[PDB]
RNA sequence: UGUCAACCGAGCGUUGAUCCGAGGAUGUCCGAAUGGGGAAACCCGGCACGAGUGAUGUCGUGUCACCAGGCGCUGAAUAUAUAGGCGUCUGGGGGGAACGCGGGGAAGUGAAACAUCUCAGUACCCGUAGGAAGAGAAAACAAAAUGUGAUUCCGUGAGUAGUGGCGAGCGAAAGCGGAGGAUGGCUAAACCGUAUGCAUGUGAUACCGGGUAGGGGUUGUGUGUGCGGGGUUGUGGGACCUAUCUUUCCGGCUCUACCUGGCUGGAGGGCAGUGAGAAAAUGUUGUGGUUAGCGGAAAUGGCUUGGGAUGGCCUGCCGUAGACGGUGAGAGCCCGGUACGUGAAAACCCGACGUCUGUCUUGAUGGUGUUCCCGAGUAGCAGCGGGCCCGUGGAAUCUGCUGUGAAUCUGCCGGGACCACCCGGUAAGCCUGAAUACUUCCCAGUGACCGAUAGCGGAUUAGUACCGUGAGGGAAUGGUGAAAAGUACCCC
RNA sequence: CCUGCAUCCGGUGAAGCCGCCGAGUGAUCGAGUGGUGGAGGGUGUGGGAGUGAGAAUGCAGGCAUGAGUAGCGAUUAGGCAAGUGAGAACCUUGCCCGCCGAAAGACCAAGGGUUCCUGGGCCAGGCCAGUCCGCCCAGGGUGAGUCGGGACCUAAGGCGAGGCCGACAGGCGUAGUCGAUGGACAACGGGUUGAUAUUCCCGUACCCGUGUAUGUGCGUCCAUGAUGGUAGUCAAGCGAUGGGGU
RNA sequence: AUAUCCUGAGAGGUGAUGCAUAGCCGAGUGAGGCGAAUUCGGUGAUCCUAUGCUGCCGAGAAAAGCCUCUAGCGAGGACAUA
């Protein structure tokens, strides 16, 4: 739950602000889920972490 | 290339009252290289002095520690061996008493 | 025949010692440690070739990690095939005082308190290479001037325009003047060829510019990929037809033989070359400098005090050399050397002079109307955060994440919301030296800087003794005199 | 005090220190004189200061009183004759007395490294003097097929090829290899020098390996046998990285 | 069945015509030589049989080695003596 193995999108770091205008540390992590990639026509897939961006763009096929 | 010789392991003799007594009883005491072995001593000595040898023994002692106004120093550490000649009893003249 | 620091015994040298300059071998063990093991410098092996014993026991020289990337063989449950397994080559594991790039990232303290702020993007950490790095060829400014023209670094522009519990504080840009010259080059798209596959075929009147004609495969027609031409831009450009001008020879092809228009090979003549624009090697110069050395001028002057003249008085000489040190007391002419000249076996690097490599001349020049192209989850939009003076405020621009999601030249984006009219430009791919930053080391120089409680903690046994089981802390100790001639000898 | 400039002094004695004699309204001065010394100084006018001490329970070094006062670190206690030497209650010899003796004795492992012996002396140390020493100097001294460890095996635990997870840094744990306080494993009595002893010697034992010779002696090549009875295997001898006991 | 096997204290013989010692001679920092008897009773263990036996529950390491089995190699190997 860190980075997409394909596009390598790492998490970004920022500062969270309360309604009292006081600052504090917080982190944002890109949406990535475990899916079996469709790359070989042979009909075999392997467990690889992927990101919604790559999945929806189809860089790893759906089948 | 290097040349191995059985005469490069034994270093020097030791002169003392105990050594003289052991010589009287036909036993000699040599100084041997720290990394040598009893088999080394036996094979080398028999080969060089063409005299049958019965048994060998080895012993080592730590170096002394002397004072110096500069600081503290240590002498060298030596390993010495004991050789008992066989019944042949061929005296060695090179020792020179 | 190094040195602390005398003393003895031993020896070499005119047949060139010692010394210094360049290159070359050996180089025990630990230390990324990598034959295996482990509490640093200590224990135990395999294999091959040699040495030794009547044979084991023994000994010498090689070789015996891991990971990643190529290449070859092999193909499990399981069939296609994969994972996995073997053989062989190429690379990497650590260290370094400062200098850079991208991230993470704190608390003391001011506001006479303090949450926002500031301290500060500081200390520290992480991943990273170099001798420098990064950045870089406008989707840039300005405003009716017919302006500038890549980037970087300094000085102004000003403590002003702004911002802030409008407190404490924080802080630009444009323009202008300087250092440098390369206002440089590459790459995917529009279309033909070629190794292919996936396909299907009316498998025959379609593939080839016209005419004579032979046939049914340069597949008849589509798709994705590797390989060579033609193109690289803003007054838009590039691909197709249509006229004009056309600065070597020959061959094979445009299915085929014959004329017309195109594709490709073999030979002049230019073009450059270690180069960013393509890469590899091989044949002949600079008293270019550097790593040592060598030459190098003139008073034993006289008189005086003196232990000692390098002190005082009087006479000389050199000066392309009166910088600086030593010598028994302040020395141009005593010594070391200074001005100046020379000078290298080997090696270094620079520059210049020579085989070889490769694009183009099958090609270039100025026009015309029509059909296709100009960098995809991108631009923009909505939500949540950063840093620009802008501390969400109307919020421009850049950027991180999540959803939605566009077009190809009367297209698109920019001139601090936004609309209309004007003006500039062509992002979503990649390289690029010169102007700049720094010294752990070496060479040469300087001090209205310190002289032993000062000066680096360290002028001597120095990061030693010592303290602490640890990170760590951290001491004081120079002057005899010209030479030791260091007081023979006698006496208590 | 250091400096630019122009001057003067100095082995016929320059700088500090200790006196005498004097002098200015002050911080002080003396090119006025005496002893010590041996190597650089003064005046005039400019420029620059780490430029002026008595106190912060300041710091480095040296030294005052209490002071020749307290103590001289137990629960046993010494005395005598002789010797050594300059020195003796504290050293050596001999004779009495006392104390300890589940230790105030004889040993192992851990712990220190030369304190062990021989020879030299007593400016440093021993709470006093020392001929003495756990002071120092110079030399010498440590002997294992069988004792303790390694080459044999393992635990609580550590490392960790692959791998999982994690923004990076990093946390886990498989196969394996490390890790005695355990398991198995083969020697006892006596003598010996100034220092070594299940180690050397004497006497007698035990456990693994290699070579030669000899005797039992069994098969490969013949072939009886047992068979499952022409033919095909075989039970010799080794025997596990595997199974089962212990 | 004290059948058979294993184990096994203690006793007995061997090791030992050897070694050592009370003592006797000379000989003194000390060495040398010679060298007797060595039978019977009591007491009695915290040591052996003993990883025994009897009771109790809170219910009590692994590997290696040794024996055996085949799988599998196999024509020289096993035993004894020197
Ligand atoms: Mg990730
Ligand atoms: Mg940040
Ligand atoms: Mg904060
Ligand atoms: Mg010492
Ligand atoms: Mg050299
Ligand atoms: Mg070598
Ligand atoms: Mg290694
Ligand atoms: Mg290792
Ligand atoms: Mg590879
Ligand atoms: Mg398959
Ligand atoms: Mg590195
Ligand atoms: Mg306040
Ligand atoms: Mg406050
Ligand atoms: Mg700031
Ligand atoms: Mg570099
Ligand atoms: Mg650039
Ligand atoms: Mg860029
Ligand atoms: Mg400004
Ligand atoms: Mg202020
Ligand atoms: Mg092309
Ligand atoms: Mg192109
Ligand atoms: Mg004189
Ligand atoms: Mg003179
Ligand atoms: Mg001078
Ligand atoms: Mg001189
Ligand atoms: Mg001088
Ligand atoms: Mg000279
Ligand atoms: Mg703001
Ligand atoms: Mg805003
Ligand atoms: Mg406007
Ligand atoms: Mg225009
Ligand atoms: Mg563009
Ligand atoms: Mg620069
Ligand atoms: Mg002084
Ligand atoms: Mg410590
Ligand atoms: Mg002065
Ligand atoms: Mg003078
Ligand atoms: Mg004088
Ligand atoms: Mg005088
Ligand atoms: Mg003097
Ligand atoms: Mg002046
Ligand atoms: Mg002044
Ligand atoms: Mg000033
Ligand atoms: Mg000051
Ligand atoms: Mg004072
Ligand atoms: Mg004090
Ligand atoms: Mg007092
Ligand atoms: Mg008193
Ligand atoms: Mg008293
Ligand atoms: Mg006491
Ligand atoms: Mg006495
Ligand atoms: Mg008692
Ligand atoms: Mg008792
Ligand atoms: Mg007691
Ligand atoms: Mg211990
Ligand atoms: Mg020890
Ligand atoms: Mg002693
Ligand atoms: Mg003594
Ligand atoms: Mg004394
Ligand atoms: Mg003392
Ligand atoms: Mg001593
Ligand atoms: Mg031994
Ligand atoms: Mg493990
Ligand atoms: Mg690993
Ligand atoms: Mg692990
Ligand atoms: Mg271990
Ligand atoms: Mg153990
Ligand atoms: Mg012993
Ligand atoms: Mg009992
Ligand atoms: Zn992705």
């Amino acid at each position: 739950a860190a980075v997409c193995d394909i596009c390598g999108k790492g998490p970004g770091f920022g500062k969270s602000v309360s309604h009292s205008h006081r600052r504090t540390s917080r982190r944002w992590n890109p949406n990535i889920q475990p899916v079996r990639a469709v790359t070989r026509p042979g009909g075999n897939k392997q467990r690889i972490n992927a990101c919604t961006s790559c999945i929806k763009a189809g860089k790893v096929s759906r089948a | 290339a290097t040349i191995t010789d059985p005469r490069d392991i034994i270093l020097a003799p030791v002169i003392s009252e105990k050594s003289y007594g052991l010589i009287e009883d036909n036993v000699y005491t040599f100084v041997v290289h720290p990394d040598s072995n009893k088999t080394q001593i036996k094979i080398a000595i028999e080969k060089i002095f063409d005299v049958k040898v019965d048994s060998v023994n080895t012993a080592n002692r730590q170096g002394k520690r002397k004072r110096t106004r500069t600081g503290f120093g240590k002498r060298k550490s030596t390993k010495r061996a004991i050789v008992k000649l066989a019944a042949g009893s061929k005296p060695i003249d090179l020792f020179g008493a």
